[PDB]
RNA sequence: CCUGGUCCACCCGUGACGCUGAGGCGCGAAAGCGUGGGGAGCAAACCGGAUUAGAUACCCGGGUAGUCCACGCCCUAAACGAUGCGCGCUAGGUCUCUGGGUCUCCUGGGGGCCGAAGCUAACGCGUUAAGCGCGCCGCCUGGGGAGUACGGCCGCAAGGC
RNA sequence: UAGCGCCGGCCAACUCCGUGCCAGCAGCCGCGGUAAUACGGAGGGCGCGAGCGUUACCCGGAUUCACUGGGCGUAAAGGGCGUGUAGGCGGCCUGGGGCGUCCCAUGUGAAAGACCACGGCUCAACCGUGGGGGAGCGUGGGAUACGCUCAGGCUAGACG
């Protein structure tokens, strides 16, 4: 059903009197390769603890990514924070063209063959984040149709 | 279900501070205080109930929220005057949210009037025998509404969304419907049926939180006649 | 030169059974069959979580090392397939599919793909009638993969296109076992193939 | 006095929707409205009017949104998500018709400025001819 | 007394006469410079007392330039809102200064704070934008070497650009 | 005939011994002061193969001079302020011109090279033939929305 695919793991240092307190930060991609594609970032003690709470956050926010011969409808960029994340359509045999980031979500997706570049922070957690957000944007003739008829 | 002069109150209500986004519902300001359109009003009214009715004849759980210790007790009332839970005291951080886990104080509540009606009741000194008088206490206090509830229900019914923000904002998280009686100084946009009018003066929380319990009924078909509430309207 | 040596290693590496040696590949002692863990005084530790570039290095090369051609040629004829129109990854296998070497091993003229080089380098192969002695020599559709007949009388030829006899061909080709002739009907359709080689993974490790 | 007025307009726009207004002037100009009568056509407002403001000519632009979403922030989708102004007084921006570009794989328009009038990039490409680019919405 | 700017009302006159602005010219706190004058208090330098391991300081007693006026020069600064100027557009609340009105409030110009949308790395900004846009100028392009060297221009000099 | 580089991370490939902030490595981060996957060697491994490394140099990644495609409150960055020259920019309506702009046709745009197809040398490199595209500019004809210019008008900017 769901495939999850691990983005990254970071080990984070707090600090007390005694010495430094560590934590696992994890950002996980859960998706069935066939329109739907989520994210997740999950902190816990423990790497394991933190995986399996990004999976569990992951199916917790899903978009729907408009599907088309493997590509997308359109080009969208979108910035989140310092981060720009550039999407652009592509055909078929072109392949998934993008940075690990992008890559792992946009093939959990069931995007197959797109166009991409990181702008901006290469920071993986926001450039995550604007991928979702660039995704989630995606609009469709019938959409645009939809919204401009009435 | 009806009437139309119910200035009887409403209307007119919260000093010059407001929301200009409810300004669509305002009428005018005389000597202070924004005036509630009524014609609107009433307006709401139709679309909100006609929303309660469809959802209340079909079993809907509709959980009542009003701490505004002003109205707090027209509140559990006409909660309790149908199955609806309600949350009288005070509104906790994850009712909704975190409501797996708030339910475990639920299900240690009724958990412990167990207890408090067994063999058991003498046992351990005061130490651990008076730690767990007061364990039912408060819950009883807090959970007495909200004991009912035993999954998210259908929607919420509000009284004041600006000072019941955190429920609000809990619904609307989670798709949970938002009816709200709400005025001058709220959001509007926020309360997906809005019952536009005084969210203050017991009289008016009355008569609508009311009616609103009469057409749950007259829905659920088993007719009932007025309200016990009209005697704390005093 | 073509790799040369320590052969079922590779498969070994690449933790699948490649067929760089026709028969034996087949018998209880492909290695691969019973000792499937890569070559080395390590092969036998847990492996560590590969690097999605690991993954494609070691993918290129399985697909690479199966056709026994240089990282130069083999980068060549890719370069070739995305320049070409259709969907590269397709076109990629075709034109591998394509070798003289190969289709001698397809037609089973030849147990193994080196073997099958070797007999193409020693002129026993002919083309159209005139002999050809290049592996990498470009089969287009139409033409008469065989043997010449100054060789068809040659114990190797002989065990060969007989344990050929009654076997079945890929269809892209044809084979007439008694005139040790065949046919390169059409270029090899992706799905015709079945190779244990996911090729967008390539195509990745060469877009980098 | 206004710099560029059909920037004014396309920004006058612009800000109007992200709060939602119902509607909006903006000085008249036959040039104006006439990017308006494209606006409207290609569905991306309620439509507009001429009104009189005060004594002088505007133009009621009356806006369009989607529908009330679910969840939080419960804001309609924009139909006009984007409207930029492109060939601008002081870098002017013209193209041939082979020169037209295609705005968001063709789900989006430019409205660009030509002799036989000011046409969407649909419109300028059938007619077969180029022109100023004036802007780009979608 | 002489003189600059500016705000509001009336809507009276002109009829796009507008915005910005390389260079130019003018202004530009303090200290400093030149000539003359002035000099109560203060006080670089300096002369001493004390403190201290020392005390070329902080504390105490004195004290010159200077601080003041005139005329000429210098042109710097955390010269700060560390935020160039103009215009249009985008919730409100509250305090305040100044004007007009039908004056328990409406409307205009200015000064503050909080805050819609939005912006921002964050802090924060938010009709007095750091928002959304157009116009023009100025400026940045990792740190040290260095605001130095050289050259040029300016200045009596110190130095400035 | 088989060799060369590499195996701490970036970056594909790991163990023993020696050494002991030494000797040494080193592209960046860094490694060695008695357990060193980082030094030297060895076994083994990865990579490529008549080559493989190194040094130098150009473009890339670098939206890191940002036209596409950046910025300036505190990160580097608003000129100390004004006045104002050149210059850049310019409110609403009408008409003339048609300079910018756009369109059609035509000339030009050598060959080679590049791209596509087919063909010759057993293949390929190499080569042959044929095909297609092409900005810019000249010429002729045309359009007039926007920019420009000329003429008239307006009052919402500005000034009085
Ligand atoms: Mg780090
Ligand atoms: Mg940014
Ligand atoms: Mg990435
Ligand atoms: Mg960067
Ligand atoms: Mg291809
Ligand atoms: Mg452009
Ligand atoms: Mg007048
Ligand atoms: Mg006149
Ligand atoms: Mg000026
Ligand atoms: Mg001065
Ligand atoms: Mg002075
Ligand atoms: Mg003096
Ligand atoms: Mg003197
Ligand atoms: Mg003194
Ligand atoms: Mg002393
Ligand atoms: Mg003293
Ligand atoms: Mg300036
Ligand atoms: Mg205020
Ligand atoms: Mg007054
Ligand atoms: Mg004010
Ligand atoms: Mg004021
Ligand atoms: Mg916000
Ligand atoms: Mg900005
Ligand atoms: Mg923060
Ligand atoms: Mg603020
Ligand atoms: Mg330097
Ligand atoms: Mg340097
Ligand atoms: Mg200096
Ligand atoms: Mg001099
Ligand atoms: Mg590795
Ligand atoms: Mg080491
Ligand atoms: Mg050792
Ligand atoms: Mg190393
Ligand atoms: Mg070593
Ligand atoms: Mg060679
Ligand atoms: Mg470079
Ligand atoms: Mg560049
Ligand atoms: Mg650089
Ligand atoms: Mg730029
Ligand atoms: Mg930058
Ligand atoms: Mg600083
Ligand atoms: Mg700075
Ligand atoms: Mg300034
Ligand atoms: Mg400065
Ligand atoms: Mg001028
Ligand atoms: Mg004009
Ligand atoms: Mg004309
Ligand atoms: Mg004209
Ligand atoms: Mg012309
Ligand atoms: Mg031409
Ligand atoms: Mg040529
Ligand atoms: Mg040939
Ligand atoms: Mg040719
Ligand atoms: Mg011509
Ligand atoms: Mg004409
Ligand atoms: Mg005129
Ligand atoms: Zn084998």
């Amino acid at each position: 059903d769901f495939e999850e695919k691990m983005i990254l793991i970071r080990r984070t240092a707090r600090m007390q009197a005694g010495g430094r307190r560590f934590r696992f930060g994890a950002l996980v991609v859960v998706g069935d390769r066939q329109g739907r594609v989520g994210l997740g970032f999950g902190k816990a003690p423990e790497v394991p603890l933190a995986v399996q709470k990004a999976g569990y956050y992951a199916r917790r926010n899903m978009v729907e990514v408009p599907l088309q011969n493997g590509t997308i409808p359109h080009e969208i960029e979108v910035e989140f924070g310092a981060s720009k994340i550039v999407l652009k359509p592509a055909a078929p045999g072109t392949g998934v063209i993008a940075g690990a980031v992008p890559r792992a979500i946009l093939e959990l997706a069931g995007v197959t063959d797109i166009l991409t570049k990181e702008l901006g922070s290469r920071n993986p957690i926001n450039i995550a984040y604007a991928t979702m957000e660039a995704l989630r944007q995606l609009r469709t003739k019938a959409d645009v149709e939809r919204l401009r008829k009435g | 279900v009806k009437e139309l002069l119910e200035a009887g109150v409403h209307f007119g209500h919260e000093r010059k501070r407001w929301n200009p986004k409810f300004a669509r519902y305002i009428y005018a300001e005389r000597n202070g205080i924004h005036i509630i359109d009524l014609q609107k009003t009433m307006e709401e009214l139709e679309r909100t109930f006609r929303f309660i009715e469809d959802l209340a004849m079909r079993g809907g759980t509709i959980l009542f929220v009003g701490t505004k210790k002003q109205a707090q007790d027209i509140v559990r009332m006409e909660a309790e005057r149908a199955g609806m839970p309600y949350v009288n005291q005070r509104w906790l951080g994850g009712m909704l949210t975190n409501f797996k886990t708030i339910s475990q104080r639920v299900h240690r509540l009724e958990e412990l009037e167990a207890l408090f009606a067994s063999p058991e009741i003498e046992e351990r000194p005061k130490k651990e025998q008076v730690r767990l008088k007061h364990e039912l206490e408060r819950l009883q206090k807090y959970l007495s509404g909200f004991r009912l509830l035993k999954r998210l229900p259908d929607a919420i019914f509000v009284v004041d969304p600006t000072k019941e923000a955190i429920a609000v904002r809990e619904a609307r998280k989670l798709f949970i419907p938002v009816i709200a009686l709400a005025d001058t100084d709220s959001d509007p946009d926020l309360v997906d049926y809005i019952i536009p009018g005084n969210d203050d003066a017991i009289r008016s929380i009355q008569l609508i939180l009311s009616r609103a319990v009469d057409l749950i009924i007259q829905a659920r078909g088993g007719v009932v006649e007025p309200s016990p509430s009209y005697a704390l309207v005093q | 030169g073509r790799y040369i040596g320590p052969v079922c290693r590779l498969c070994r590496r690449e933790g699948v059974k490649l067929y760089l040696k026709g028969e034996r590949c087949y018998s209880p002692k492909c290695a691969m069959e019973r000792r499937p863990y890569p070559p080395g005084q390590h092969g036998q530790k847990r492996a560590r979580r590969p690097s999605d570039y690991a993954v494609r290095l070691r993918e290129k090369q399985k697909l690479r090392r199966i056709y026994g051609i240089s990282e130069r040629q083999f980068r060549n004829l890719f370069e070739e397939a995305s320049k070409k129109k259709g969907v590269t990854g397709s076109v990629f296998l075709g034109l591998l599919e394509s070798r003289l070497d190969n289709v001698v091993y397809r037609l089973g003229f030849a147990v193994s793909r080196r073997q099958a080089r070797q007999l193409v380098r020693h002129g026993h192969i002919t083309v159209n009638g005139r002999r050809v002695d290049l592996p990498s020599y470009r089969v287009r559709p139409g033409d008469e993969i065989a043997v010449a007949e100054k060789s068809r009388n040659l114990e190797l030829i002989r065990q060969n296109l007989e344990a050929m006899k009654g076997r079945k061909v890929g269809p892209w080709l044809s084979l007439d076992v008694e005139g040790m002739k065949g046919k390169f009907l059409r270029l090899p359709d992706r799905e015709d193939l079945a190779l244990p080689v996911n090729e967008q993974l390539v195509i990745e490790f060469y877009s980098r | 006095m206004l710099t560029d007025p059909i920037a004014d307009m396309l920004t006058r726009i612009r800000n109007a929707t992200r709060v939602y207004k119902e509607s909006t002037d903006v000085p008249a100009s036959r040039f104006k409205e006439e990017i308006l009568r494209i606006l409207a056509r290609e569905g991306f407002i309620k439509g507009y009017e001429r009104v009189d403001v005060d004594g002088k000519p505007y133009l009621r632009v009356y806006l369009k949104y989607g529908p009330r979403r679910q969840g939080p922030d419960p804001r309609p989708e924009q139909v006009i998500h984007h409207i930029r102004r492109i060939s601008k007084p002081g870098r002017r921006v013209y193209v041939g018709v082979k020169e037209i570009p295609r705005v968001r794989r063709g789900l989006g328009i430019a409205i660009l400025s030509t002799s036989k009038g000011v046409l969407t990039d649909r419109e300028a490409r059938k007619l077969g001819v180029g022109g100023e680019l004036i802007c780009e919405v979608w």
